[PDB]
């Protein structure tokens, strides 16, 4: 599965 | 051989036309296997290769929730990036990211990736150490500071060394009949007269997989790289790829020219000449 | 903005055999931004059943798409690809040439 990107840029 | 799993994320703002569209597509080597599109009538992670269809409901639901969350994060990212570059509310902008793992023939992690770009320019990338960042400009240094405080690199490292490699290996096994099958190119040399003095020799490679190939013309054994028109490798539509290379040769000198084809699917590299 | 103009290749899935069914491909690549309009044309008119791939991009961040449709080549019929993009002053038409 994909990764949930832990922060907005 | 070596293998990779990669995800390609595109988010595009469209002021006046709703919220930024988010699309994610997943690949194993050259084979697309999933998609998510926030513009679909019912956004969900959807299979795009047959072998992935045997994954169970929890795989699809987990991926759908991740992509809906990522949809919101990229939209907040796009707002922040607009601020960082002092850009108006009225323009369309693009935020791209690609991430994934490469493994060697023995399934061991070769390296991980996590790169982002804004309006087509590199913005920030996780270094090969999976522990530090390369920021392209002072804007990305703000992002870098946020991600260092939130320890994003440590969490990316965990994903890339754990989940990514494990699931790549699982996919390679479930899809071995296609992912681990190299299809060699079908090859031919065509001949296209230009004038009394010159003709085009075009070397064809059709139907091959994976996309990696070397297709070269030689004159008396010297590589003709500078005089070769090499088209970009192109998808055939059936999972395989096509490519050709052409040189313009003096009329009557055709036999001094050889086309050489190397591909993982060939028992032996090929040497082709014009057969009238 | 970085803007990159599309490359366009129009070609068939299989070598073309007049009268034998086939697939017409228009592969647009290397462009930025992602907004693009692509039509497949038969004798200058737009073909209606045209599918396309999910938007993705290359290592240099430039986008690519494959538009395709079923078709049967013939000596008289002329097929083409018509692409519009912010980098082009007019839509570009590329004719299908069965030797390319
Ligand atoms: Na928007
Ligand atoms: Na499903
Ligand atoms: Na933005
Ligand atoms: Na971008």
């Amino acid at each position: 599965p994909e990764m949930t990107f832990f922060s907005v840029k | 051989g070596s293998h990779s799993m990669r995800y390609f994320h595109t988010s595009v703002s469209r002021p006046g036309r709703g919220e930024p569209r988010f699309i994610s597509v997943g690949y194993v080597d050259g084979t697309q296997f999933v998609r998510f599109d926030s513009d679909a009538a019912s956004p969900r992670t959807e299979p795009r290769a047959p072998w992935i269809e045997q994954e169970g409901p929890e795989y699809w639901d987990r991926n759908t929730q991740i992509s809906k969350t990522n949809t919101q994060t990229y939209r907040e990212s796009l707002r922040n990036l607009r601020g960082y570059y002092n850009q108006s509310e009225a323009g369309s902008h693009t935020l791209q990211r690609m991430y994934g793992c490469d493994v060697g023939p023995d399934g061991r992690l070769l390296r991980g990736h996590d790169q982002s770009a804004y309006d087509g320019k590199d913005y920030i990338a996780l270094n090969e150490d999976l522990s530090s960042w390369t920021a392209a400009d002072t804007a990305a240094q703000i992002t870098q500071r946020k991600w260092e405080a939130a320890r994003v690199a440590e969490q990316l490292r965990a994903y890339l060394e754990g989940t990514c490699v494990e699931w790549l290996r699982r996919h390679l096994e479930n899809g071995k009949e296609t992912l681990q099958r190299a299809d060699p190119p079908k090859t031919h040399v065509t001949h296209h007269p230009i004038s009394d003095h010159e003709a085009t020799l075009r070397c064809w490679a059709l139907g091959f997989y994976p996309a990696e190939i070397t297709l070269t013309w030689q004159r008396d054994g010297e590589d003709q790289t500078q005089d070769t028109e090499l088209v970009e490798t192109r998808p055939a539509g059936d999972r395989t790829f096509q490519k050709w290379a052409a040189v313009v040769v003096p009329s009557g000198e055709e036999q001094r020219y050889t086309c050489h084809v190397q591909h993982e699917g060939l028992p032996k590299p090929l040497t082709l000449r014009w057969e009238p | 903005m970085i803007q990159r103009t599309p490359k366009i290749q129009v070609y068939s899935r299989h070598p073309a055999e007049n009268g034998k069914s086939n697939f017409l491909n228009c592969y647009v690549s290397g462009f930025h931004p992602s907004d693009i309009e692509v039509d497949l044309l038969k004798n200058g008119e737009r073909i209606e059943k045209v599918e396309h791939s999910d938007l993705s991009f290359s290592k240099d961040w430039s986008f690519y798409l494959l538009y395709y449709t079923e078709f049967t080549p013939t000596e008289k019929d002329e097929y083409a690809c018509r692409v519009n993009h912010v980098t082009l002053s007019q839509p570009k038409i590329v004719k299908w040439d069965r030797d390319m």
